[PDB]
């Protein structure tokens, strides 16, 4: 029941680099940018990657993305314990409004 | 006697995104008298020894200076990247001079805020060493054209930095000196 | 060092009102964007609404589109979000958050807030 697809979850062992996939429709990813937010249960969410590839001040280059077509993914490398969280896409729709995918569990 | 009274003990600095540049001649330069001084939190010399250049002579003594927060510090040096080192100020990798910072808590913040001070978020790329660039034209983030007027994905390229008298040590506001160091000399000790 | 405080997080019996408050510092609030973003218990995000600085143009998502309204003042450098019309799924941790930069607008970026718990 959402918008932008993303896989329930992901895994990895420590040290390895793995990806988390995001697809839309034109409207949402084809044409707009996206964001990749971060959540660790209890806190606050926050933002890791905006406008397809750059980061904010405070995320560092073991995360990275990129867009191609209609599809985006996010990079995480360097995989450490403290990185188990959900983590989020999102792109303006324009028919509809803002869209926020189902969000996936990456695990180590 | 060098005037580094008018450029340390200034009465306001510039904001990193437009940076005052400040050129020291013709005169005596004691760098003993700021060295030994408790009231740096950091004196960090590239390619001299910082009790050496009370001996030393050069020909064009630059002085830079600029209001940052202290997490940034870090990035006012040689082979540093991040928001300040990539878009507001930029050292080369060969840079010589000193990089000199003291904690202003009691100066550049108020209660509720000062947000005088600016330091630019957006830039099309990185720029090159001692670049100041001071444009104020809207930033384009996605493939839609925003024309020169702020609205969908579009942004003024500028930010304030919130600084109040309860920041946290990292949120606090550094006042920032570089001096910069390079024929006939006129700075001599 | 950027802060935002939610509150209004009370019960209210399904088809009441309720009225959330933001307290915003740390940034210049006139020149900002702001959102709401709602999480269901157990599930993910969800966007609710923006209010541009200058209440040019004002969205909302079409699950609360006509029962909610969202409104500002500059003055105070608080956010408002008047929720009438509600409905057993509305529950949700409610959120504040601002944009990236001043002006233009886009989606909710880096400073969040804790948020409120809203039981309905
Ligand atoms: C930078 O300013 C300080 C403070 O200004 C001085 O005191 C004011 C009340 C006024 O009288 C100014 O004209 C003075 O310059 C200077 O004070 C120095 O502080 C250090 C550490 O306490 C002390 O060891 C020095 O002896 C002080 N020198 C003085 C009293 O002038 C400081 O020298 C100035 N530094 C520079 C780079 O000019």
């Amino acid at each position: 029941q959402s918008v932008l697809t993303q896989p329930p979850s992901a895994s990895g062992t420590p040290g390895q680099r793995v990806t988390i996939s995001c697809s839309g429709s034109s409207a949402n990813i084809g044409s707009n940018t996206v964001n990749w937010y971060q959540h660790l249960p209890g806190t606050a969410p926050k933002l890791l990657i905006y406008s397809n590839n750059q980061r904010p001040s405070g995320v560092p280059d073991r995360f990275s993305g990129s867009k191609s077509g209609t599809s985006a993914s996010l990079a995480i490398s360097g995989l450490q314990s403290e990185d188990e969280a959900d983590y989020y896409c999102a792109a303006w729709d324009d028919s509809l409004k803002g869209v926020f995918g189902g969000g996936t569990k990456l695990t180590v | 006697l060098c005037p580094f009274g008018e450029v340390f003990n200034a009465t306001r600095f510039a904001s990193v995104y437009a940076w005052n540049r400040k050129r020291i001649s013709n005169c005596v330069a004691d760098y003993s008298v700021l060295y030994n001084s408790a009231s740096f939190s950091t004196f960090k010399c590239y390619g001299v020894s910082p009790t050496k250049l009370n001996d030393l002579c050069f020909t064009n003594v630059y002085a830079d200076s600029f209001v940052i927060r202290g997490d940034e510090v870090r990035q006012i040096a040689p082979g540093q990247t991040g928001k300040i080192a990539d878009y507001n100020y930029k050292l080369p990798d060969d840079f010589t001079g000193c990089v000199i910072a003291w904690n202003s808590n009691n100066l550049d913040s108020k209660v509720g805020g000062n947000y005088n001070y600016l330091y630019r978020l957006f830039r099309k790329s990185n720029l090159k060493p001692f670049e100041r660039d001071i444009s104020t034209e809207i930033y384009q983030a996605g493939s839609t054209p925003c024309n020169g007027v702020e609205g969908f994905n579009c942004y003024f390229p500028l930010q304030s930095y919130g600084f109040q008298p309860t920041n946290g040590v990292g949120y606090q506001p550094y006042r920032v000196v570089v001096l910069s160091f390079e024929a006939p000399a006129t700075v001599c000790g | 060092q950027v802060q935002l405080v939610e509150s209004g997080g009370v019960v209210v019996q399904p088809g009441g009102s309720l009225r959330l408050s933001c307290a915003a510092s740390g940034f210049t609030f006139h020149d900002h964007t702001m959102h709401w973003v709602r999480q269901a218990p157990g599930k993910g995000l969800e966007w609710v609404s923006l209010i541009t600085w200058n209440g040019g143009t004002i969205h909302y998502s079409d699950s609360v589109k006509g029962r909610f309204t969202i409104s500002r003042d500059n003055s105070k450098n608080s956010l408002y979000l008047q929720m009438n019309s509600l409905r057993t799924e509305d529950t949700a941790l409610y959120y504040c958050a601002k944009d990236l930069g001043r002006g233009g607008w886009y989606l909710p970026s880096d400073a969040w807030g804790q948020g409120t718990l809203v039981t309905v």
